[PDB]
């Protein structure tokens, strides 16, 4: 399963 | 050493079996921002207070993430000079991933400097036409598994906390940014306060709390705390090992029913290790891990290898949900910090109980 990075709220 | 005003009202915390690694990451052409040991130490120790006070408030005791303490009011921060100039580790296109692969090599050669599997990596801002001490940026700033990334700039100093100034406004944005990026490093997804917690406590940190931290009320949700309770650097049980293997949970007999304003969630579970807790997430589409700042969360204690769970959720707590499609996810949290999810999609215009 791929794990994307979690970026902050625009 | 002088104690800044924000750190004068602080609680004692239980000692933890493992500690968050702090790295100040320097490009080969980069100098540190002056006075960073003091400035980041105060900021990290206040943040540790925030997590511990929220954990205590939710019934888990005075537990926060561990820190390796060098001397009074100072964190034992690893200063790392990189093989390449800072241009080689930018925010975009794998800058973080490259910075992490180099630290993995550092920690394999210097195992005494590694105190847990969680690392917070801090880089000085770039200084060019886009960014500088006045508008920091250019460097990784996000969660990446159990690594997270934040930044430093000259006015990154807790003495500006809450102040109605440019430095105060700048500090809340990049301090809350660091707080939330660290949250992601501590096993936390994005989430949104319920309607009633929004009234009592303000803004969930893992939602839009990166814009409010230190200026208006900011807090951690019961679901966030249930995950922190199963986080390595919050552990006070040294016999419990973390993150080894794969999450093995069989979930059976699920039922999600809509009787009135209540959503009823129930089912069975079985796993070779203890299942500590169940988080439930409810959001509008789209569903990707960076489209979920609207996921309203709920949490329930479990505590067995095998058993049954049942929850009631008030539809009126679903603050900010406005779409006819909605998804309900069930996250099962294991004693060793792994977790797994099951998802279920519904339509208000064609609302059907789930029953398998
Ligand atoms: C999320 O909010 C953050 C502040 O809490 C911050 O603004 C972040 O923006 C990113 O910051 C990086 C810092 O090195 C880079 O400048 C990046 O270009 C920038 O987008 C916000 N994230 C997003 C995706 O906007
Ligand atoms: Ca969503």
């Amino acid at each position: 399963r791929p794990y994307s990075p979690r970026p902050t709220s625009h | 050493v002088t104690v800044p005003d924000a750190l004068k009202d602080r609680i004692a915390l239980k000692k933890t079996a493992r500690q968050l690694n702090i790295v100040y990451f320097l490009g080969s052409d980069t100098e540190p921002v002056p006075d960073y040991e003091r400035r980041l130490s105060e900021l990290l120790l206040y943040l540790q207070q925030f997590y511990g006070k929220e954990m205590q408030r939710h019934g888990y005791g005075a537990r926060s993430f561990g820190l390796d303490i060098k001397s009074p009011g100072r964190v034992n921060i690893i200063e790392y000079k990189a093989k390449n100039p800072a241009a080689h580790y930018p925010y975009e296109n794998g800058g973080g991933w490259k910075a992490a692969q180099e630290l993995d090599e550092f920690f394999k050669a210097h195992p005494d400097r590694k105190k847990s599997q969680h690392t917070l990596i801090i880089m000085p801002t770039w200084n060019d036409e886009k960014n500088g001490p006045d508008n920091p940026g250019g460097v990784p700033f996000y969660g990446m598994g159990r690594n997270c990334f934040a930044l430093d700039y000259p006015a990154f100093d807790i003495k500006h906390l809450g102040q109605k100034t440019r430095e105060g406004r700048l500090l809340t944005k990049w301090y809350g940014g660091m707080a939330a990026a660290l949250g992601h490093g501590l096993n936390l997804p994005h989430n949104h306060q319920t309607a009633s917690d929004g009234k009592k406590y303000g803004t969930a940190l893992m939602g839009s709390g990166n814009y409010t931290f230190g200026t208006s009320p900011t807090f951690l949700t019961p679901a966030s705390c249930a995950l922190l309770d199963a986080c390595e650097v919050f552990s006070v049980t040294p016999s419990q090992q973390f993150y080894e293997g794969k999450p093995e949970v069989e979930v059976g007999d699920v039922a999600i029913s809509f009787k009135g304003d209540q959503i009823l969630v129930s089912g069975n579970y079985k796993s070779p290790q203890t299942v500590k807790a169940l988080n439930v997430y409810i959001q509008d589409p789209p569903y990707a891990v960076n489209q979920d700042y609207d996921a309203v969360s709920f949490s329930r204690r479990l505590g067995k290898k095998s058993g049954k769970f049942s929850m009631k959720i008030d539809k009126k707590e679903l603050e900010g949900l406005n779409n006819n499609e909605f998804r309900i996810s069930l996250m099962f949290i294991l004693a060793n910090g792994l977790h797994m999810q099951k998802h279920f999609t519904f339509h208000w215009d064609a609302l059907q109980d789930y029953r398998d």
